[PDB]
Order: C-alpha cells, then structure tokens, then sequence
C-alpha cells in the first residue's frame, strides 16, 4: 500500500513507539526487540482498591 | 542529551500549529518534558508537562482546553499543539526535559531545547522609511547623528543595516514600538563625523520580509 | 496558585562585587525552587535546583540560598559571563510559575546624553502626520524623563519611547522619544522643543527647532 | 503487602484523592477534605521514572540482521543459524517477562514502603496527643485547627504547645 | 468527637493489571506497556523509498532478466525487496545458478 | 534479617507448632497450645507457588539441535559453533546461578515481612490492655479466655471491653 | 489451561489403582492439585491433595494409609493411587489444579479434568429381560404403556433402546436400584398409540457388557 | 529509603564515627563519644562480602575466542559471525548495567533496614524509661552511667532496675 512507517515485516507494518514487539521475528529498519511474549507491562501506580 | 525542535513557523489566526522536540540518542525515555513559550521582551510563562510513568498531562489553566502535550508511546519525542491562534500567541515555545545529574527532577527544567518561533499574522503591511537629515542642530562635538525612520509595517522583524553593512560603529537600531493604530515603527540612528557629510553618502537598508518591501533611503546633509 | 516576585527587576554591578538577587514566594514552599539564567536570544539554562543544589556544568560562584518563603541567589564575584536575566521558578505545585526576571547589567561611569532633535522629513509631510524625534545618545544610567513641550505647553499622551540595550563597549543606554500628530495639528503650532533630564545634567536640557526651518 | 500498608492496615484507597499517590484526609471545625502529600509523592514519581529510565533508555532499537537462505548442502549451517536465532529469542523473552514479574513486586512494595514511611512520620509527631483509631486514622486529644493540620503534614507539629490541653481531655476518658 | 487526619493512598477508575512474582492480575491505578503486538497489515514504504517488489520472479529472474519480471526494468532506488512465495519463475532454462543465495545476501545490502 | 522478626526479635522457630508456616502460642485458665494463622500462611502459600512458578512454567522443555560435525577446513565454522554454544552456556549458568542467590534472599525476606506484619497486627490491637514481653509475646492485665484469644486472631478484639479490667491490674503494678 | 485425566478402568476388589492427571502446554508447574471423587448419584467428596512447594500431601481421614497423591519431581502430571478397592470406591474421580485468574489458590479448585470412572467389580451377573405387556388396563387417554423389566444384574451399567434405537420419543429409562440381595434392576417403559399394537411390533433392546448378555425381549400386545 | 531510617527519621550520617558502620552516641557524667556497634557491623560486612562474591566469583576470567576472517565469497557466514558477536555484547551490556543498578537499590536498602532494627531495639528495652526525642535518639528519664549504657547496646537492660527511678521523674515533668 501507500504508507510510509520505519520498521516493516512480513506481515504487515509496525510502530516503533515501544522496546518490544512479537509481531514477528524478521524485520528490517530500526526496530524493537522481538519477543514471545503476549504481555509485557511494567506498574508504575500502586495498587488500586477504590470504594469496597 | 541535546534537545531539538522543529523549525519556526508561520501561521493564521484560528489555525493549529504542532511543535516536536525530540531527544538524542534515547529512542525510548520516560522523562517528564514541559513547554514554556516567551512573548517578546517578557518573562518565561509555564504551559503544561506531560508525566509519561502516568499517561497524564497537566496544564495551566489559562491554555486548558487548548493546548495538548502528547508523546509517541515510550519515545523521547514530545510535541505540543495549539489550536485557535491569535497575535497574542506569536512567541518563542521552548520545551525541557525535567531532569537533572540526579535523575528525573520532576519539577525543574534542566535541558533546554533550541526554541521554536512561531508568528500569528494574517496582514504583512509594507513599512514606509523616512529620512532623518543631519542638520547642524543634530551636530555637536564634532559628530552628527542622523538616521532612518521605519513607520507602517506588521509584522516583526525589520533588518536595517548601514552602508550595505559596511558602516556598524554608532548604529544604533531601536527596538520596535506598538501604536495605538496597531502597527509597528523603529528608528534607525547612526552618529558620523561631521567632517564627512558631503563626502560619504549615507542609506539605511531596511527589509521587511513579510511584506516583501526593500527599500534603501538615502539622507540629505545638503543644507537647509 | 503561587505567585513569585522578584527583586529588583533590574540591578546595575561592576565585575568581580558581590550580587545578591532575591525572590519571594506567595506561600511557603520549602526548597522547592530552581533558578536560572537567560542570554538574549538564547534558551534559558538551569544553575540551581532544590534552592541549593548546583547544576552540573555551572560554576561555583553561583551559590543558593534559602528555605520557605524569602531565596536568595547569591553571585560571590561577577564575571562578563553572568550577564543575563536571572529568573526564579517554584516547583511545589502546578501551575509551575516563574518571577518577572532580574537583569544584571554592567556598573559605569555617569554620563550626560547627547540631546539631538530631528524636525519630520519633507516626504513625511506629504502623508498627512508628523513625527518628531529626539535622541538620548551614549548615557548612564538608564533612567530619564523626556518631555514634550510645544509652544511651551506641554504634552501629554503623544509620545513613545524606545531605550536600546546596554552597548557592548562604551556600556552607555541609547533612548529615542517620538512625538506623533498629525500635519493639521502641525501647522498650528511654531515652538517644539523636547526636555531631557539626567543624573549627569545639572539642569534639565532642552533643544527646540521651528517649523520652517 | 511487605511492608503491611496499603492492602493492610489501610485497607483501601481513596478515589476522592485525585491530585496525588499518597497523603491525608482531615477534618475539624474549619473544614474536611483530600489533600495530597507533595514530598512523597514528588519523590516516588521520580522513583518509578528512573525505574523505567533504567529498563528502556538502553534497550534502544537496532537494525535486525538480514535473514539467511541456504541450500540443500549447507543444512549444518542452516541449523547453526537456526540455533543462534532460538538462542538468543529464548533468553531475551524469559529474561524480559520474569523482569517484568520481578520489577513489578518491588514497584508495589515501594509504594507500600512510602506510605508506611509517611504514617509513622505523623505517629512519631502526635505521641500521646493523638489516638490511633485504625485504618491509618488519627483521632486528635485536642483541637487541630487547619494551621495545626499543616504542622503535622510538615515535620514541625509542637507537642508542648497542645500538650497541656490534650492530656486533661485523655484523662478525663481515662477516669 | 474529636478532629482527625487519615493517611491513604490514592484510587482511580483503571482497569489495568500487571503480573507480579507472588501474585497474577493485579489491578494498578498506573502502568506502562512495553509490547506492541499491531501491524497494519501492509507493506509500506520504509524512509519514503518505496520497496522492489519482484511480482511473479525469484530474485534469479529479476536479476537474469525473465520475461514475466518484465515491469521490474526501472529500477533504481527501494528500501528492500519483496519476494513473493510463490515465485516460480526464475531460470527458465533448466539450470543452476552458481553462488545464488550468496548473491542474494549481496544484493540485500 | 530485611525485616528483623526471624532470627531477630523472635529468636527461634516452633518445631511443636506443624500446621502452618506462621501463628501463635496461647496459654490461659482453658488451656495452652500453637495454633496457626490461616490467613497468613495461606496467602504465603499462594506466593511462594506463584514465585516457583514464574521461574519455572517458562522454562519448558526443548528439542536439544544436533551437535555438528566439521571437517579439517572447516575450522572456522568449528570455532564459530563452539563460540556459539560457550556463549549461550555461560549465559545461562550464570544467570540461573545468580537469580536463585537473588530469589532465596527475598523469600527469607518475604517470610520476615509476614511475620512482623503479623505482629503489629496483634500488637495494633492490644494496646495499654497487655505488656510487651519480648520474643514476640504479650502478656495480658486481663483474663483472656479462649473466646478473647480468637478475637485477637481475628482482628476483632474489644479494647473497651477488658479495658477497665485491665487498667485497673495496670496500675496496681504501676504503684 | 485443561487437566486431562487416564481412561476409565476396572479393577477387582483388593487391588491398586492409579490414576494420572497431566495438564498443557506447561511441562513444569508448582501448582497444589486435589483430588475429588463422586459416588454414583451421591455429591463430592475430597480425598486429598498435594502442596509441591512444601512437598507433602493433605488427605482425609477416611482415605488416610490408603490413597498416595504423589507428582513427578516439578512436572505438571499428578498421579493419585488407591489401594484395597471395594464395591464403595466405585466412583467418578477428578483431579483439579487450585488455580484461579489471581495466580494460585490453594483452596479451590478451578480448573477440573474430565474424570476418571473406576468400577469395583469381582462378578459379572447376566440380567434376566421380562415384558411388560401392553393390557388395556394400561391403555389410557388413546395411548397404551408398555415396556421390559431388568432384573438380575450386578454390575452397572446397563443400556436400554426401543426399536433398535428408533423409538426414542415417550421412552423412560429408570434408574437402577440396590435390592437387598446385593443386584440391581430397573424398568424402561414407553408410551404408544393405542391403535398401533397391531401393526408395530415393540422391542426392547438390553446390553450389559460385563456379563455379554444381549437380549431381545418383545412386547405382547395381543390379548388375555 | 526503603525502610525510612537513613535520609528519613535519622537525617544525617556522623563523620566522626570511623570505627564502624552503624553504632551509638552516647553522653553522660563519665563522659560521650561516638561507639560502633559490632554485631550489626560485622553481619553487614560479611553480607556485602557474599554479595559482591556472588556477583564476580562466577565471572572467571576465559580465553576469547579467534576473531574470524572471511573472504567476498563468506558474506552470509560473515554476518552470522557479527550477528553471534553482537548478540552476546548487547545481552552482557544490558544485564550488567542493570544488575547493578538493582543490587545498588537492595544494598542500599539493606543498610537503611539494620539501622532500624537496631534503632527498634533499643526502643523495645527502653520503654517508659526513656523519651523518643527524634533523630534516633533517646533521653533518659534516669542517670545511665557508662555500664548501664553498654547494657542497652547488649540486649541486657533492666527494666525494672530504673523503673522507680525513671517513673518519678518522668511523672514530675508530666505535673
Ligand atoms: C512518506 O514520506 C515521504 C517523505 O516525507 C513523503 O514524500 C514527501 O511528500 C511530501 C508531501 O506530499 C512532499 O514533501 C516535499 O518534498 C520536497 C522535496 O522532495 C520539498 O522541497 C518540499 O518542501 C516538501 O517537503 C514530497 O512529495 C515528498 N518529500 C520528500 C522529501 O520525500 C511521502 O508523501 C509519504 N507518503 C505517505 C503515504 O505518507
Ligand atoms: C476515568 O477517570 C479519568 C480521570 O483520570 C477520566 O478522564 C477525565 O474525563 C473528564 C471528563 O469526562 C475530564 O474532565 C474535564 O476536565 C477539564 C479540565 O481538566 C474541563 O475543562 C472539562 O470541562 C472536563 O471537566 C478530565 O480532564 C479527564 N481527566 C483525565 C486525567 O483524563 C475518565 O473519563 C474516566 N473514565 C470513565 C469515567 O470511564
Ligand atoms: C512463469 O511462471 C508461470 C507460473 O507462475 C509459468 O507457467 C507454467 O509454465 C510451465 C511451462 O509450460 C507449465 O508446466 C507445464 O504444465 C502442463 C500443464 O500443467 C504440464 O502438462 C507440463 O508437463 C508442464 O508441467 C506450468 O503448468 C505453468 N503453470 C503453473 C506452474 O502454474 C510460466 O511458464 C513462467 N514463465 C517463464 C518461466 O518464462
Ligand atoms: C551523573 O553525574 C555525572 C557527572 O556529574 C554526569 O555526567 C556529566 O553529564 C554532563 C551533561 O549532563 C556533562 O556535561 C559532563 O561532562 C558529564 N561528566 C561526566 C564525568 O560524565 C551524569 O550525566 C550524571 N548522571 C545522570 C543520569 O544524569
Ligand atoms: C501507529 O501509531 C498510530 C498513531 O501514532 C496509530 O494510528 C492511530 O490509532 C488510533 C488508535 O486509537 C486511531 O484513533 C487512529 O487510527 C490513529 N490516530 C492518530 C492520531 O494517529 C496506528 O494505528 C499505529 N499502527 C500500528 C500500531 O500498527
Ligand atoms: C489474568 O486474567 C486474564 C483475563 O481475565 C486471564 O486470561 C483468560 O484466561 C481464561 C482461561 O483461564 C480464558 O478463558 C480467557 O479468554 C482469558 N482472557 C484473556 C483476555 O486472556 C489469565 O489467565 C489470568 N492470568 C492467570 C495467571 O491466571
């Protein structure tokens, strides 16, 4: 297609915008760190207990 | 770390502009990065910060509603966007990474970025320049001053050189008044020996890009 | 909101004397303040944090003072380098604000101002207005009175003034006062002289000019 | 959790409390409210921020080597490539997730220490001019003005100066 | 009875939950996520230039000259290049090419 | 240790006490005995499986690649090969080494932490109504019988109830 | 995640049984796993569990000395043996990781296997069909009832069609019952329309595998 | 920190304290003087000992491996060589930067934790007997002459030894 992004692979095209992506293993341009993860999110609030 | 913005810009009232800022050799960073813009000839005035560890952004309260600080995911990249313009927005926008040796310093400003001058305009009216002739009542202690007067022009800035640049000692260019119409004049004022008005003739080259007028005056010694 | 106010807003030193800048907050904020320093046309640069603490990479003369309401940012020996506007900014809550600023400027001699008046240009009068300009030229310090007087009545609310920034060698102010009406009103009137009183003129100065000439 | 705080003897949060991570609720004749505690929540914001600083600032993005192709008589290099792709994915994935895991308890216990940190810094104030009623509440021997609030939230609260006037009130329950 | 101050923490309307050694599902008033698992499902241009598709050809073809890679003659810039699966094409003429996967590294610089 | 009630103010361990990994020793008019806390022990549980978990459902069992086999002009790719396997061996030798080091610290930790958590909680409740005796013990200035010592268990014990028993055997000793 | 249980089995009374309970695509897990069996037409009944991180294992009282949950080093697979059947161990058995979304609770079980049906079982009794013949004292409201009776069987189960599997609608299948001679027995009974006795002839089709006894008994309509 | 004694109740550290890590101050008739406290500096030094044994005792010293050549006909292999080298560079980079950033935190950590056991310790025997004036100090509500202040930095103080002494003078103050 017509679109212009910064890191491609075989299925299709991905945002930079994060350290990580398991979209998949061959990329090509600066891309993040291939992963088999399907979650990685890092807390940086506390635990949330409102009104129980 | 070196901070960079995008370059200057020119837009119309009731537009929207964005600015970038963009850090260096970081690719992913979570530094708190707040924007402070800088009327002309006033103090620093804070417009918002965004806190990427928890997804917000807080503003003052007179650009709420009008000003959003976003960034792209974890990127260092932050940019600022103002929407609905006016000539009281015209500006230098600066934006700063809240960090110190110590680490991030949430509150404090301690890289820089390079400013980003952003002009409201929807007019660009040509200035007219008018002689100042060194008369022997301008002539005392030897030296006469004369100059140029710029009057009729908005937008800023104006560039008066002397002599095509050439002539630099005594120039003295005054900073830009507003009127009650509205518009902008300076005077451009030089001091000569006076044992030179009929040899060296004397122009005061002023530009005004805005308006795309060139003019080159030339003062008049003669006599009266 | 907390508002921060500067003090004085402007301040003359020699190089090498002891500078004391101080800043005044609307309400206690502990050591949650910061300074800094701006160059014409350049970014502001930060110089201390914490009220205290000292920016990497800013010499040790900058020194800060200070808890509560009441700072104090202290210059031990000032150099040609530390000349710019000085602002403070609080960081305990949000809206951040900063202070008005404070120049520091180089300390000379006094010097009497070069008094040059300027009768409007022939081109000029084909418009329709008129314009007036007196020069203040090389004087110290800073503050002045211009007035206008014509036809020895003096004149109010016709006037404008511009002062350019402290020159780099002979370190004097340059002022222009221009006196606007229009070529009706200038034909009426014979007289136009412009009053200049300083430090360094024991009386005030005045140079008139008449209108044909 | 590991410092028995939040999820402990402060059984819940406060929703109404939206300008900060930490702080105090109080009450007394001029007025109630939320107010939240600057010094420990700037100085946990710029915790965490160095905490994720830490993790992503070096995992910058880098240019993915080109994918090899080989033949059918180059199979022993092909598995050796195949080897060396496996290897490292294996490493940075289980390494990257138990990370994570690891980094996560610690931001929790963190803000758990914090508000553990900021209760017994008003308990170590009041003394006996105060009850410890639970819940991480203080219940006052004494009148507290919204001036003498501030003393508490501040390091400066004058145990003499209320002294006198709590102690008749916690005898006279007393007897 | 008597005045009072409280110490609490603070509560939101978030929804989301991080993982932690001694406990799964955890509900934090902030998070940030590191993974991106999106893709827009098409080949785009990487830096503005546009990529060397091969159509129907193998890089033999494109680089022989098959007439089915007939389009493929204006080349002159591309971020990468496109192979299909399918591309048969190639060396018509029976036949090896000597040093082809070689080649193909070669080319992807 | 982190939190100073193992081996730290509660000196040693209960061998008579086999229910559970925390709780308590009573001793009244009804009788005496260790009991465990459920609460407690069973969160632990929950915490330890999750930890042992998250360090070993990743690791699942591969498919090891086939050693190679290089001839006498093949040296390089031989060295590259064994490069690669070193390479990886360390890695892992070490990284595994060093987290089961860095995890076994904060388990011990982590069993300090419930402990003393524990205590304050008995502690919290208690009051002027017992003395604090050391090794984690408290003596009470009322009869507590086994209904009073589940309260405290609970997190239900009435301070007022006994509170004017108490006070009174407070003082006597006190003068 | 799914637990899947070992097949179905029969033992004679006396000897062991061990059943397996592998989970996927984990290879190596931690989690507590209990046991729980179920009695024919009865609730559920625990009978123990076990706890890897501490390595032992909890029973009932009832089954203690005689059932061993035991797991295979940190592998997910959890065998549980029991010794010394009898006709009242004859039982559903379940196996089931203490696992919720919140990680691992050890007190509930949320994930089950399939189950693992174990009969105890040392004689194989062939049952005895006998008709149920269709009287007009059984003809009511247009429709005639009639069915087979089971009689002498031990053990379960036993499975009943009409019409080879082609009458199904109106067929009722009794539950077996426990006689005091030890055996069990049921009925199964359909209902026809009243003017079908002559041309549809009924069957009742009865298999009990244990004993290999299938028989074909018919319904006789005809008359008295 | 962590654990809210070091930069937290106790704000600063003493220079002139050289013989140990943690210890006492102490000022009486006899005279004062700072004193190091020896079990909790003679753990401590043995744990960081471990802990940064844990850390290089592993990381022998290995023979590095041939850097390799190729010619123009080896580019595929030569980027599965730089592509071996740079995988393991970046991995060894990353963890070592960020190992010791998370042991430099627990380090830390686990200093500010023995000053407040050790501080707790001397409050559980004090009790009535003396006052909490803040900063991690005590004010004796009796004289404690140079042996009985040893007793306090032993785990041996007697309570009731200056419970009679300590109880009029606290009283005297308190009317
Ligand atoms: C993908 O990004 C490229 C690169 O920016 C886009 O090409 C650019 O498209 C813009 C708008 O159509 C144009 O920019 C102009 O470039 C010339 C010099 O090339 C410059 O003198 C102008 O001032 C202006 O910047 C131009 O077509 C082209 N520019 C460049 C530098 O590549 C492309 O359109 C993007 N495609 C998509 C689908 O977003
Ligand atoms: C969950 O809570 C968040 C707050 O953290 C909600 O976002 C908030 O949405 C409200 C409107 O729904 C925003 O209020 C607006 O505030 C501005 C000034 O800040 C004011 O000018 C507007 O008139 C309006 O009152 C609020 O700013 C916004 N806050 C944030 C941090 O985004 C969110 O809507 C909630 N989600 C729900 C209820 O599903
Ligand atoms: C470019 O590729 C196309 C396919 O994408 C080629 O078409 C294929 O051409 C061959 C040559 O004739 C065909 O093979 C023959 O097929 C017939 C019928 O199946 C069979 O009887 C013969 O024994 C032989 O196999 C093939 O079927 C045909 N289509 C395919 C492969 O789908 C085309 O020839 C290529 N052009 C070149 C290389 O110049
Ligand atoms: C920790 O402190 C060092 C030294 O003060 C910082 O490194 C300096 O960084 C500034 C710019 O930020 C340079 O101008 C100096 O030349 C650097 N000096 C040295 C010795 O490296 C370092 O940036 C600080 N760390 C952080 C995370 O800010
Ligand atoms: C890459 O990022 C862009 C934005 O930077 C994504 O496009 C946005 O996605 C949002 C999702 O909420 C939609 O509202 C719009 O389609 C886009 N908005 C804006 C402002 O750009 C894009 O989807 C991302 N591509 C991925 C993740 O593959
Ligand atoms: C954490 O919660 C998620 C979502 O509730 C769990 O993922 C779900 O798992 C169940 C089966 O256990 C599936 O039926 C759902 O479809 C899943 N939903 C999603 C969004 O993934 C996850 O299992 C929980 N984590 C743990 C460790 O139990």
């Amino acid at each position: 297609h017509d679109c212009n992004t910064t890191c491609q692979t075989p299925k299709g095209a991905i945002n930079t915008s994060l350290p990580f992506q398991n979209i998949h293993p061959i990329t090509i341009g600066k891309c993040p760190k291939y992963v088999k993860s399907t979650k990685l999110r890092l807390a940086t609030g506390l635990r949330n207990i409102p009104s129980i | 770390v070196q901070l960079v913005q995008s370059g200057a810009e020119v837009k119309k009232p009731g537009s929207s502009v964005k600015v970038s800022c963009e850090a260096s050799g970081v690719t992913f960073s979570s530094y708190a990065v707040s924007w402070v813009r800088q009327a002309p000839g006033q103090g620093l005035e804070w417009m918002g910060g965004i806190i990427p560890i928890v997804g917000t952004a807080n503003y003052a309260q007179k650009f709420q509603g009008r000003v959003t600080i976003t960034a792209d995911g974890l990127t260092s990249t932050v940019y600022m966007e103002l929407s609905r313009l006016r000539s009281e927005d015209t500006a230098v926008y600066f934006c700063a990474r809240e960090a110190t040796w110590k680490g991030s310093s949430i509150g404090v400003l301690g890289i820089w970025g390079q400013g980003t001058m952003v002009t409201v305009s929807a007019s660009t009216k040509g200035p007219s320049v008018f002689p100042l002739a060194p008369s022997s009542k301008s002539t005392s202690g030897g030296t006469a001053a004369l100059g140029c007067l710029v009057k009729d022009y908005f937008p800023e800035p104006v560039t008066v050189s002397w002599n095509s640049g050439a002539l630099t000692s005594g120039v003295h260019t005054f900073p830009a008044v507003l009127q009650s119409s509205g518009l902008y004049s300076l005077s451009s004022v030089v001091t000569v020996p006076s044992s030179s008005l009929g040899t060296q003739t004397y122009i005061c080259n002023v530009n005004h890009k805005p308006s795309n007028t060139k003019v080159d005056k030339r003062v008049e010694p003669k006599s009266c | 909101d907390i508002q921060m106010t500067q003090s004085p807003s402007s301040l003359s030193a020699s190089v090498g004397d002891r500078v004391t800048i101080t800043c005044r907050a609307s309400q206690s904020i502990s050591d949650y303040l910061n300074w800094y320093q701006q160059k014409p046309g350049k970014a502001p640069s930060l110089l201390i944090f914490s009220a205290s603490t000292l920016q990497s990479g800013v010499p040790s003369r900058f020194s800060g003072s200070g808890s509560g309401t009441d700072f104090t940012l202290t210059i031990s020996s000032l150099q040609p380098e530390d000349f710019a506007t000085y602002y403070c900014q609080q960081n305990y809550n949000t809206p951040r604000t900063f202070g008005q600023g404070t120049k520091v400027e180089i300390k000379r001699t006094v010097a009497a101002p070069s008094v040059f008046i300027f009768p409007p240009s022939d081109e000029q009068l084909k418009s329709g207005t008129a314009s007036v300009v007196c020069l203040l030229n090389n004087f110290y310090p800073r503050e002045a009175k211009v007035q206008w007087k014509v036809d020895n009545a003096l004149q109010s609310g016709n006037s404008q003034e511009s002062v350019t920034e402290q020159d780099s060698k002979d370190s004097t102010y340059s002022l222009s006062s221009t006196l606007t009406l229009s070529k009706a009103d200038y034909e009426k009137h014979k007289v136009y002289a412009c009053e200049v009183t300083h430090q360094g003129l024991s009386s005030p100065v005045t140079k008139s000019f008449n209108r044909g000439e | 959790g590991l410092f028995g705080a939040i999820a402990g003897f402060i059984e819940g949060g406060w929703t109404g409390m939206v300008d900060g991570w930490y702080g105090y609720h109080h009450q007394n004749e001029q007025g109630s409210g939320y107010a939240a505690d600057l010094k420990s929540t700037q100085n946990a914001i710029d915790g965490i921020t160095n905490k994720v600083n830490s993790v992503i600032e070096k995992m910058n993005t880098q240019f993915t080597a080109v994918g090899k192709e080989f033949n059918h008589l180059e199979k022993r290099i092909e598995n050796l490539n195949k080897k060396v792709d496996d290897g490292f994915l294996d490493i940075w994935t289980y390494n990257a997730e138990l990370l994570v895991l690891l980094e996560n308890e610690r931001t929790l216990d963190y803000h758990d220490s914090n508000v553990k940190n900021l209760y017994e810094k008003v308990r170590s104030q009041l003394k006996n001019n105060a009850k410890e009623i639970g819940n991480g509440c203080f219940e006052f021997y004494h009148k507290c003005d919204n001036t003498c609030m501030e003393s508490v939230k501040n390091g400066t609260y004058d145990y003499p100066k209320y002294s006198e006037e709590a102690k008749l009130n916690r005898e006279e329950i007393d007897s | 009875p008597g005045d009072t101050l409280c110490i609490g923490y603070h509560a939101n309307n978030s929804t989301d939950t991080v993982d932690t050694v001694l406990e799964k599902n955890v509900t934090v008033t902030h998070s940030v996520n590191l993974l991106e698992d999106k893709h827009n499902g098409k080949l785009c241009k990487l830096r503005g230039v546009a990529p060397l598709h091969l159509g129907k050809c193998n890089i033999a073809g494109w680089i022989l000259g098959n007439p089915e890679c007939e389009s493929l003659s204006t080349a002159s810039s591309w971020s990468y290049i496109v192979e299909t699966p399918s591309s048969d094409n190639g060396t018509c003429y029976p036949g090896d090419f000597i040093d082809y996967e070689e080649l193909r590294e070669q080319l992807s610089s």
